[PDB]
């Protein structure tokens, strides 16, 4: 299944306050009205320039991710698990299960050798991109009033972390105890409309059509 | 490749004698030195030995209690000291080592000192 | 250990061959038995090590092999010496035989 | 740790206050290679490796690039192009025991020399000759390690020293370990030459 990404997938390009200005920038963004895959499961998916992720759980079933290349202990990989009150971000030469899962029991990996990094800190949206050694995660948590959809609204995702990890990510997989969407970012130009309080209230995808252009 | 033994000694009964051998031309520090003695007209008897590298020693049971073997790598020299000397200790003392080059050593005692008499 | 060296005296004219023997008081590894040649008045030299191998500088007049032997294929005037066997098994208990 | 089996701790994702190590008088040795001992704070690395071990005084001189010897070649070897600082101090009153502290061992016998930062902790009896040892020590069969007789009555060359080597590694990575940053009081309503982060 596939759905319409509408105008979702915009995030604040940088940590800069801008007031009542239209700012033109090129970065990896989810193109407007792009074709994104709707998943009901958790197969291994490719990671290209970056990934847009969204989910709609009330029981918080989906709560983690695996990022890397080999994912079999040959190379470094990133494991993120958001359980109870402590979300753990860990980078190791993990030997992952061929069908990793969380219980309601933990069976994600059998080994975690040569660990290099560790950090602990409705509708949920995330952006994952790896630029020049930094794994940047943006996020937003909003109300959901639809049962099986991706609401046609607009919010810009705020930066959460900027992990200084030298990780090569070409594939990723979600972790679950529900539905989610996966899109891919592209080097498109956007005109971002800022309000007087520094937030992005709207945006134009410059490649969507001749009016936007 | 030679092991040069010290000269002769004359000691009183009840005292002690120090004998030594200097290694030259070979890797003393990875080797081992054994000490033996022979009375005139008698068989060659084993006294004890030292591993030069580790400095660990073992002795013949008949001498064990009163014999000490040591070494000092800085002068490439092996030493033996015999205490509580007896007149029966009058013998020619000999020292021997395997030939060593770095970590590779021979499988027997090829290098021998000339022999030195100790009189008690 | 105790090693028995026989014969007590080996009397044989030059040009002939001689057999010498060393007996262990227990089974031992052959790899730690060695034979020495002692010319009277001098320190002994190694002839055979590991029961069967020749030491450097040892001529083919000699060869190696509880019962261990030393063979002298042929005797020259300089091969008249008292022969001894020595055992190096383990760290202690090392010894020599009585001497041929 | 024993010098034959040195303890490597990886330091990452932190602020390296090198000034404490430099400024104190607790160290007798502070030898910096490729870096300046007073500028260490300004050097950002991906990894800092702290190799911790005990050796005797006379062997302290071997913990350096270009050195040879029992420690440099069979226990803890540094590369000729080593970058980092070697820090050591007299630990006589910490490690020595009246009857001798023999818990610290070093390698005496090895088939070949170590590669830089190679950690060989095998206890196989060393075969000096051609005869297999088969687990038995004897002539030409020597245990590769020996203990240090560290005692409170030893001369300095035989006293224990605690050595920590901080190896500085820069990879194709963000470089997460840097020293502390300078900060000054904020001055308002005046022209200043300012620096806020970057
Ligand atoms: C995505 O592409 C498929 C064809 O592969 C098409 O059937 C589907 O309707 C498209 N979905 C969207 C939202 O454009
Ligand atoms: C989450 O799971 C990890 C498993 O490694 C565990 O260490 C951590 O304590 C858990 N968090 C909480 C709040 O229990
Ligand atoms: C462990 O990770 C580091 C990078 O932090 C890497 O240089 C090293 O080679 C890795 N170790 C192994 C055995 O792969
Ligand atoms: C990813 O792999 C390439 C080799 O194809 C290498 O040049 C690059 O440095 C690697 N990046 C990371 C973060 O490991
Ligand atoms: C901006 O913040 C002020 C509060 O200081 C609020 O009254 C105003 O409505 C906000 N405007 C927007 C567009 O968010």
């Amino acid at each position: 299944a596939y759905t319409n990404s509408f105008t979702r997938g915009v995030y604040y390009p940088d940590k800069v306050f801008r007031s009542s200005v239209l700012h033109s920038t090129q970065d990896l963004f989810l193109p407007f009205f792009s074709n994104v895959t709707w998943f009901h499961d958790n197969p291994v998916l490719p990671f290209n320039d970056g990934v847009y992720f969204a989910s709609t759980e009330k029981s918080n079933i989906i709560r983690g991710w695996i990022f890397g290349t080999t994912l079999d202990s040959k190379t470094q990989s990133l494991l993120i698990v958001n359980n109870a009150t402590n979300v753990v971000i860990k980078v190791c030469e993990f030997q992952f299960c061929n069908d990793p899962f969380l219980g309601v029991e933990f069976r994600v990996y059998s080994s975690a050798n040569n660990c290099t990094f560790e950090y602990v800190s409705n509708l949920r949206e995330f952006v994952f991109k790896n630029i020049d050694g930094y794994f940047k995660i943006y996020s937003k948590h909003t109300p959901i009033n639809l049962v099986r959809d991706l609401p046609q609204g607009f919010s810009a995702l705020e930066p959460l972390v900027d992990l200084p990890i030298g990780i090569n990510i070409t594939r990723f997989q979600t972790l679950l105890a529900a539905a989610y969407y996966v899109g891919y970012l592209q080097p498109r130009t956007f005109l971002l409309k800022y309000n007087e309080n520094g937030t992005i209230t709207d945006a134009v995808d410059c490649a969507l059509d001749p009016l936007s252009e | 490749v030679q092991l040069v033994q010290s000269g002769p000694e004359v000691k009183k009964p009840g005292t002690s004698v120090r004998v030594s051998c200097k290694a030259s031309g070979f890797t003393f520090t990875s080797s081992a030195v054994q000490w033996v003695r022979q009375a005139r007209g008698q068989r060659l008897e084993w006294v004890g030995w030292i591993v030069v590298g580790s400095g660990n020693t073992n002795y013949a049971q008949k001498f064990h209690e009163r014999v000490t073997i040591t070494r000092d790598m800085s002068t490439s020299t092996a030493y033996m000291e015999l205490s509580s000397l007896r007149s029966e200790d009058t013998a020619v003392y000999y020292c021997a080592s395997p030939y060593c080059s770095g970590g590779s050593c021979s499988d027997g005692f090829d290098i021998w000192g000339q022999g030195t008499m100790v009189t008690v | 250990i105790v090693l028995t060296q026989t014969p007590g005296t080996l009397s044989l004219s030059p040009g002939e061959r001689a057999t010498l023997s060393c007996r262990a008081s227990q089974s031992v590894s052959s790899s730690y038995l060695a034979w020495y040649q002692q010319k009277p008045g001098q320190a002994p030299r190694l002839l055979i090590y590991g029961a069967s191998s020749r030491a450097t500088g040892i001529p083919d007049r000699f060869s190696g092999s509880t019962d261990f032997t030393l063979t002298i294929s042929r005797l020259e005037p300089e091969d008249f010496a008292v022969y001894y066997c020595q055992q190096y098994v383990g760290l202690t208990g090392w010894t020599f035989g009585q001497g041929t | 740790a024993s010098v034959y089996a040195w303890n490597r701790k990886r330091i990452s994702n932190c602020v390296a206050d090198y000034s404490v190590l430099y400024n104190s008088a607790s160290f007798s040795t502070f030898k910096c290679y490729g870096v300046s001992p007073t500028k260490l704070n300004d050097l950002c690395f991906t990894n800092v490796y702290a190799d911790s071990f005990v050796i005797r005084g006379d062997e302290v001189r071997q913990i350096a690039p270009g050195q040879t010897g029992k420690i440099a070649d069979y226990n803890y070897k540094l590369p000729d192009d080593f970058t980092g600082c070697v820090i050591a101090w007299n630990s006589n009153n910490l490690d020595s025991k009246v009857g001798g502290n023999y818990n610290y061992l070093y390698r005496l016998f090895r088939k070949s020399n170590l590669k830089p930062f190679e950690r060989d902790i095998s206890t196989e009896i060393y075969q000096a000759g051609s005869t297999p040892c088969n687990g038995v020590e004897g002539f030409n069969c020597y245990f590769p390690l020996q203990s240090y007789g560290f005692q409170p009555t030893n001369g300095v060359g035989y006293q224990p020293y605690r050595v920590v080597v901080l190896s500085f590694e820069l990879l194709h990575a963000p470089a997460t370990v840097c020293g502390p940053k300078k900060s000054t009081n904020l001055v308002k309503n005046k022209c200043v030459n300012f620096n806020f982060n970057g």
